RNA sequence: GAUGGGGAAGCUCCGUUUCAAAGGCCUGAUUUUAUGCAGGCCACCAUCGAAAGGGAAUCCGGUUAAGAUUCCGGAACCUGG
RNA sequence: GCUUGUGACGGCCCGUGAAAAUCCACAGGAAGGAAUAGUUUUCAUGCCAGGUCGUACUGAUAACCGCAGCAGGUCUCCAAG
RNA sequence: UUUACUUAUUCAAUGAAGCGGAGCUGGAAUUCAUUUUCCACGUUCUAGCAUUCAAGGUCCCAUUCGGGGCUGAUCCGGGUU
């Protein structure tokens, strides 16, 4: 009857929607012949600030070709751009500084946004992709693109998307300590909750499969097999290593 | 707004309502600079594929 | 046998024809009787103290509606006896199984004088 | 007049508005369409059933046009005009006491499809039809097995609607004569010849080979561009 | 929390638009036809859901054994037909 | 002096301040139109109509929820010298 | 292991949105008799501007302030990006 706090998603309550603060999505509208290979212009221009952490996003709205209509779209915006600045993307063209192309039509470096990682289809039925422009070199040999990210993994897929270059103000926020403190609740009553990462060393006595007692100590392998039991999978899953990762590099 | 009359809001003029302050006066100014240079690519532009 | 033009919307829903739907019979035959009349909306007035101060401060008239009213099967049943306008209607709530009604007239009638002509006094 | 123009109009895509264009898919079909396409297809797509493969060949219309102008001179009398006839023989074969005497031989021409039993054991088939339509599956892959085999000259013909105009109903099948006049003696020994000479004539050689080779759509359109450029590019 | 789908022997649950044939209006030919055939448009298309929030409109004074911004008297405004 | 309300700023934002209906305005100008007569139903003036339900006192150190005339718990408005 | 053609399953959008092959045509690349192959097919300095069966031609009820084909926007495919 104990359970531990990892099998609580099975309820449908504090884990549902929690984010009357922020607005819409981000994945693109209405998909045609314009939005991949040929000509595809985007606009910028209401840099609200993307609610929930460090990015921009602008009210890309787009006149819809197919009908008068024009249907306020909340996008992710970028760095580097004033207030109102159309993109310069032709593929008949040239390029510029902030512009949407797909993997294949650009040489090596090319941090575009993220969208979508299948040959266009206004936000594919899948996501596996890259997360956005973030992007280094690509590859020229068919429609095949090898990307490759210091995450430590590699990805070989199609060379077509609709990602648009720019940066964001995400590094140094989660390289400078939170150092105020106060940061739980208000921390991550954003889309959910996932914070407490919590402990006692009798915090759960008679019990404790791990390891504990009356004194600080483990006792069983914290390193939970995948595929064994979905009824003890508390702490570490599948390890392999463990070290420390100094800050002077110079390596191979 | 619609107990009042019409007499009350906008009587006249006319660039007037989802625009104000200077945003009138850009409404003509810009748009004149660029009709100008319409004409260039329309018999300037267009002699690159004149000697085939 | 070629390119039908079909330039527009889906043609979803068809084109039905509105049939000449009358029925052969009556549905119940005979009617349901009229549950509104003015020998059955008034009942008994009460006389008070409480009464006579509501009638020669305003022209308001006292009697007894049954229960479902509103603001104008009281005004019916007063222009169907001896046809007197109403000028508003006041109906109100008695939760314990009955219910009153107020009756006003205009500047020309007396509330007196169509008091003791209407069967009480 | 004075203001005649040319070169046809541009709209920037996404500036302005395009009015619809020749709608032939964009009204979106309805739910059975998209399957009734796919359903009775047989002797299209794929491979064909050597019990059949019949399907695909279809007869002239210099000879059916003969054929049923021939069933037009025989065919039962309707509902309508045969009810009334039974007060007219009232003097004469009810009262008159002759059954079947006094009356015109009515010369109706022969019929049956997935019901025959006594015209193959005594051996009364002549003209044999195939419909049109065929829902059962199951009740074709053994009709001219029920002619073949008793040398009944069958005739592979499609059709049996208008057929069933005369036979006072709405759906036909074969129309053999075994009891014809000397009116149309000449026209029914002709066809014959006809008959037997493009439909008897291949039903062995059918039975062995499948059936196949027809083009497709798209499909054909970028695999026979491939072995173009394989070959001589 | 339904219909149109998808399990189960029955009693039902989850999701809220996840393959639509879902909804039927402005105008032309028609006041006295309670409406049959063709163009040009619109993507909204079960419902319920706050007596501290949201929100076009009325206050003051007097009288009675009790209670009003409701009746009486005086002074005004808005919406629909 | 204190209390309440409103406009114009700074500081805070590693954690980034809901949703919907009604009304009004701008861009755009497709239909229908006048000399003893056309064209607004928007201002002024005048006239008519608008259901049902809810409704009081009290609301707590003699009235709700703890067998009871209990010293417990119990939201909100104006806040004197 | 294995390239194309797959009437069965699942399938994001769905107001099948301007698509592929083929097909009236340029330019770039060099020669064997011609198009047997590869980029073409509405925005790309600015929240300044953009739509109503597209501005223009031919064919009709006649001199009508409107309406009805084709071309503009040719097909096959009905597995549209």
């Amino acid at each position: 009857g104990r359970v531990i706090r990892n099998q609580r998603k099975g309820a449908g309550s504090i884990f549902t929607s929690h984010t009357r603060l922020r607005q819409g999505a981000a994945k693109l509208r209405t998909l045609d012949y314009a939005e991949r290979h040929g000509y595809i212009r985007g606009i910028v221009k209401q840099i609200v600030h993307d609610s929930g952490r460090g990015a921009p996003l602008a009210k890309v709205v787009f006149r819809d070709p197919y009908k008068y209509r024009l249907r306020e779209e909340i996008f992710i915006a970028n760095e580097g751009v004033h207030t109102g600045q159309f993109i310069y993307a032709g593929k008949k063209a040239s390029l510029n500084v902030g512009n949407v192309l797909p993997l294949g039509s650009v040489p090596e470096g090319t941090i575009v946004s993220n969208v979508e990682e299948k040959p266009g289809d206004r936000g594919a039925l899948a996501r596996a992709s890259g997360n956005y422009v973030i992007i280094i070199g690509h590859n020229p040999d068919e429609n095949k693109t090898r990307v490759r990210l210091p995450s430590g993994a590699k990805k070989v897929i199609s060379s077509d998307a609709r990602g648009v270059i720019g940066v964001i103000a995400g590094g140094g926020r989660v390289d400078k300590p939170l150092l105020k403190a106060g940061r739980a609740f208000h921390k991550y009553r954003l889309k959910r909750n996932s914070w407490p990462k919590t402990r006692g060393v009798a915090m759960n006595p008679v019990d404790h499969p791990h390891g504990g007692g009356n004194h600080q100590h483990i006792g069983k392998a914290s390193t939970i097999s995948r595929g064994a039991v979905s009824g003890q999978k508390a702490g570490l899953i599948a390890a392999r290593r463990t070290g420390l990762l100094r800050g002077s590099q110079k390596t191979q | 707004y619609a107990t009042v009359s019409k007499t009350h809001k906008t009587v006249s003029r006319a660039y007037g309502g989802s625009r104000c302050a200077n945003c009138v006066k850009e409404r003509i100014i810009r748009a004149f600079l660029i009709e100008e240079q319409k004409i260039v690519k329309k018999v300037v532009k267009e002699q690159t594929e004149a000697a085939k | 046998k070629a390119l039908k033009v079909r330039t527009s919307a889906t043609f979803r829903l068809p084109k039905t024809l509105k049939l000449a739907r009358a029925p052969k019979y009556a549905s119940k035959a005979v009617p349901h009787y009229n549950r509104l009349d003015s020998y059955k909306v008034i009942e008994q007035p009460i006389t008070s103290e409480t009464a006579m101060k509501k009638v020669e401060d305003g022209n308001i008239l006292v009697f007894q509606v049954s229960m479902k009213a509103n603001k104008y099967q009281i005004k019916k049943a007063v222009k169907e006896l001896y046809e007197v306008d109403v000028l508003k209607v006041n109906t109100l709530v008695r939760p314990n199984g009955t219910k009153k009604a107020y009756v006003r007239l205009t500047a020309d009638y007396d509330a007196l004088d169509i008091a003791n002509r209407i069967g009480y006094i | 007049n004075p203001l005649t123009h040319s070169t046809p109009k541009n709209f920037g895509i996404g500036q302005a508005v395009q009015p619809k264009r020749n709608l032939s898919r964009y009204v979106k079909w309805p739910e059975y369409v998209r399957v009734q396409r796919q359903k009775k297809i047989l002797s299209i797509r794929l491979k064909v059933p050597p019990t059949i493969a019949q399907f695909q060949y279809t007869l002239d219309r210099n000879t059916a046009a003969e054929t049923f102008k021939l069933f037009n001179k025989y065919r039962p009398e309707t509902a309508a005009e045969k009810k009334e006839r039974l007060t007219k023989e009232a003097a004469a074969v009810a009262e008159g006491k002759s059954k079947q005497d006094a009356s015109p031989k009515p010369y109706a021409v022969k019929y049956g499809l997935n019901h025959v039993v006594a015209l193959i054991e005594n051996k009364k088939a002549k003209l044999v039809l195939i419909a049109n339509d065929v829902d059962p599956i199951e009740l074709v892959v053994f009709l001219p097995a029920l002619c073949k085999k008793m040398g009944v000259p069958y005739a592979i013909v499609k059709g049996k609607a208008r057929l069933g105009t005369l036979v006072n109903q709405k759906t036909s099948a074969v129309a053999a004569l075994t009891e014809v006049r000397a009116e149309d003696e000449a026209a029914l020994a002709k066809l014959v010849s006809t008959i037997d000479a493009n439909f008897a004539d291949k039903y062995d050689e059918v039975k062995k080979h499948w059936g196949g080779g027809i083009l497709g759509n798209k499909a054909q359109a970028k695999m026979d561009k491939r072995a173009k450029n394989s070959d001589s590019a």
